[PDB]
This record gives C-alpha cells, sequence and structure tokens, in this order.
C-alpha cells in the first residue's frame, strides 16, 4: 500500500507565502507523477500542476504560474507546493495525488493525500461565543446553540457530552462580513421531556483552546 | 484549456432505477498515441475523489460492474445499471490527454424520496447575546424534501434584505431529508426598534407559505 501524507492545516494572511508538503512512502519516488489539485468551498477541482521528481519535468496551470512552484526532494521522498502572494480566494483544500504513470505504462493509481486545508484571511484567532436557542411551544420541540464569531474553522459540537446524537443537525459554518465564522446546532426532542431532561451543547474550538458547555433550557 | 461540461448539475435517483450522466469536452480527448484519457471520479462529502472509470470504459479495481462508461471524441457518458444508496455524491469527469489537466464541474447524485414539508421553528435572540450588542434571530426548517426552499424575513411586515444568511445540511443518510437554518442579524439598536419578527417559508410540501413569528418580548 502506497500512502501520501500532507502537512497540517495552515492559516495565512493576504500577501504571505506558504509551503506545504506531500510525503510519499514506497520505493520509486523518482518515477512518480505527483499532481496538486485544490478544492474550493464545496466546489470544483482546480488542477495546479504535475511534477516528476526524477527529472526537471513539470507542467503548471497557466492561471497559477508565478504563484505556484512545485518541487521535490528525492532524498526524503517529499513533494512540495509553494504559493506566493496568497489571496483570500486561495482559501481551499489542497490535495497531492498520484494518479498516473508514464503514457503507455498501463498504470492507473488512485493515491490521494488527506489534503491540507489552507485559510487565507486578515482575521485573528478568536474563540466562539455560545448562545442558547431555547425551545418553546405533547409532540416534539426543537432547541439548539448558536456558535458565533470564531476564527479559524473548525468547531466541534456535541450534545450532552456525545450522549445525544439522534435528531441533531449541526449546520456548516458561514463566514460573516466581519471575517468571523458562525454556525448553529439544533436537536429535536420530545416536548414532554423538556421539564425533566437536561440539554447541554458542548463546543470545542481547538485553535483558541476554547471549551464551552451551554445549558439550553426553556424560557 | 480543454473545458469539460457536465450535465445535469443535480440527479435525484430512486434506488434500483438506472442513471446516466454526461460530460462534453471543448476539444477531442483522443491523444496522438490513439488512447482517450477520459476518467470518472466519485467524491463523497469531506473525502478526496475516488476513481471509478479510466480511459472512457475501464473499471478501476474494486468498482462494481453496475458502473459503465461510454462515448468518444468529445461526448462521454457514465451509467449505473441499477442505483444503490452507496452511489450518492459528486461525480467528476477528468481528462489527462492534454495539459493542463482539467475537470468537469461535477454532477450531484442524491436520493429521491417522497415530498416532505419542513417543520418550521423560530428562535428569538437570547438575553445573553443582547447584552453584547447584537441580535441573531434563527429560523429552522427541519427534515424536508426536496432541497428547494424559500425563506423570507419580515420585520413588522417589511421584507428584509442583505441581513440574513442560510446554511444547509447534507442529505440525511437514513431519511433522505435536508434541514436548513436562516439567520437574521441585527444590531441591538436595530432589533429593539421593531416588534414583529417573522420567518416565512415556501416549499413544495406546503399548501401555502408557512409563517412562524414572535413579538419581541413575550
Ligand atoms: C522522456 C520523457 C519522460 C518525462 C515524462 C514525465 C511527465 C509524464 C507526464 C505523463 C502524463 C500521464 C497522464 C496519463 O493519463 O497517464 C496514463 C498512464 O499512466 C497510462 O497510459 P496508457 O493507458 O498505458 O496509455
Amino acid at each position: 500500500e502506497v500512502q501520501l501524507v500532507q502537512s497540517g492545516a495552515e492559516v495565512k494572511k493576504p500577501g504571505e507565502s506558504l509551503k506545504i508538503s506531500c510525503q510519499a512512502f514506497g520505493y520509486g519516488f523518482i518515477n512518480y507523477l505527483i499532481e496538486w489539485i485544490r478544492q474550493m468551498p464545496g466546489q470544483g477541482l482546480e488542477w495546479i500542476g504535475l511534477i516528476n521528481p526524477g527529472s526537471d519535468y513539470t507542467n503548471y496551470n497557466e492561471n497559477f504560474k508565478g504563484q505556484a512552484t512545485l518541487s521535490a526532494d528525492k532524498s526524503s521522498s517529499t513533494a512540495y507546493l509553494q504559493w506566493s502572494s496568497l489571496k483570500a480566494s486561495d482559501t481551499a483544500m489542497y490535495f497531492c495525488a498520484r494518479r498516473f504513470g508514464y503514457y503507455g505504462s498501463g498504470n492507473y493509481f488512485d493515491y490521494w493525500g488527506q489534503g491540507t486545508m489552507v485559510t487565507v484571511s486578515s482575521a485573528s484567532t478568536k474563540g466562539p461565543s455560545v448562545f442558547p436557542l431555547a425551545p418553546s411551544s405533547g409532540g416534539t420541540a426543537a432547541l439548539g446553540c448558536l456558535v458565533k464569531d470564531y476564527f479559524p474553522e473548525p468547531v466541534t459540537v456535541s450534545w450532552n457530552s456525545g450522549a445525544l446524537t439522534s435528531g441533531v443537525h449541526t449546520f456548516p459554518a458561514v463566514l460573516q462580513s466581519s471575517g468571523l465564522y458562525s454556525l448553529s446546532s439544533v436537536v429535536t426532542v420530545p416536548s414532554s421531556s423538556l421539564g425533566t431532561q437536561t440539554y447541554i451543547c458542548n463546543v470545542n474550538h481547538k485553535p483558541s483552546n476554547t471549551k464551552v458547555d451551554k445549558r439550553v433550557e426553556p424560557k | 484549456d480543454v473545458v469539460m461540461t457536465q450535465t445535469p448539475l443535480s440527479l435525484p435517483v430512486t434506488p434500483g432505477e438506472p442513471a446516466s450522466i454526461s460530460c462534453t469536452s471543448g476539444q477531442s480527448l483522443v491523444h496522438i498515441n490513439g488512447n482517450t484519457y477520459l476518467h470518472w471520479y466519485l467524491q463523497k462529502p469531506g473525502q478526496s475523489p475516488k476513481l471509478l472509470i479510466y480511459k472512457v470504459s475501464n473499471l478501476f479495481s474494486g468498482v462494481p460492474d453496475r458502473f459503465s462508461g461510454s462515448g468518444s471524441g468529445t461526448d462521454f457518458t457514465l451509467k449505473i445499471s441499477r442505483v444503490e444508496a452507496e452511489d450518492v455524491g459528486v461525480y467528476f469527469c477528468s481528462q489527462s490527454t492534454h495539459f493542463p489537466f482539467t475537470f468537469g464541474q461535477g454532477t450531484k447524485l442524491e436520493i429521491k424520496r417522497t415530498v416532505a414539508a419542513p417543520s418550521v421553528f423560530i428562535f428569538p435572540p437570547s438575553d445573553e447575546q443582547l447584552k453584547s450588542g447584537t441580535a441573531s434571530v434563527v429560523c429552522l426548517l427541519n427534515n424536508f424534501y426536496p432541497r428547494e426552499a424559500k425563506v423570507q424575513w419580515k420585520v413588522d411586515n417589511a421584507l428584509q434584505s442583505g441581513n440574513s444568511q442560510e446554511s444547509v445540511t447534507e442529505q440525511d443518510s437514513k431519511d433522505s431529508t435536508y434541514s436548513l437554518s436562516s439567520t437574521l442579524t441585527l444590531s441591538k439598536a436595530d432589533y429593539e426598534k421593531h416588534k414583529v419578527y417573522a420567518c416565512e417559508v415556501t416549499h413544495q410540501g406546503l399548501s401555502s407559505p408557512v409563517t412562524k413569528s414572535f413579538n419581541r418580548g413575550e
């Protein structure tokens, strides 16, 4: 089994540069054809380029030439993508992949790195505020937590320390005009339980070392 | 560059029925070497794409023979003999005949189920939030199908614009429904100016538009 392991998530300011890695494991790195492909917010695949570490062979998407630089270190079996003059619109998941061998080789691979999430923004790290979405009306009631004004992505939300998963909906974050993210997490529960059962949403924002438990109660 | 155009953009499918998806390239994908390097990928949310079919019609190892690919030159088709639940996600066509390598914009396969009206809920801003100087008002549309829905915000009967954002769940793997949140954001100063806050929802499942509201206070 061949695997590609990419470097960790990156947060960058507009105008800065980045360099992310794609580490290969298996003999024969020198004959690999490594491609880089980015993917925008639940969007399309943008092909950046291809590199053959065993030679000077590279091919770049013209649209990214002179932002993007592909390189490879044969002694460490690592491929790299450098990107200069980063823009907010460069925010994306960046994948490395090994799909092909030389034309005529009969080789079809489907090796993908796990992806490197890259966020480009002038915003500073900030933990969320957590506000209750209180239930009100015997059938089923909805309640939740609004998780507001954090940066960067992601936050995790559980209910009652992961004891409640059924009927929970945790929405994708939206980026506000302030440059901070916001999301809601909701659950539908029996109406009759509301007087008796406790509901607490548990919010973790790793990038800010933020842990918040918010008890959601009627009224 | 070789532009790849996929249709349809969305394909609701009922398990057991056939499905077919189209990819057109802006130029022939026949390589000088005689081969046609057109491939099909399937991507699931949060994951990398996975190869299904290479060189028009060859099944990648592990891919079941309910998948097939056909076509030539500029016109290509992926087909599924009988759809299964696992076939859901975004299909991409891919060419590696000409640099720069390119991809189609994707076709999303989702489960078709009977029409289900949303359950609608409105949430006033919390006292806690109000103290910090801002008001968020949340409207929840829960467990509906199909995805098309209209949410309008009325504040004292006046239509709001430019101050709300919507977010939508991925299709539920078990009940095949969506849920949607719409969040109206106001300054505290602007929120206390008005009384009636209303969320109006339009959906195929409802006879006429459904409205949840509260009066600021109560
Ligand atoms: C002396 C020249 C060597 C330098 C060449 C390095 C760059 C190679 C770029 C090749 C792009 C390959 C795209 C592709 O689609 O590959 C398919 C092959 O896997 C198998 O081909 P086939 O099915 O055996 O024809």
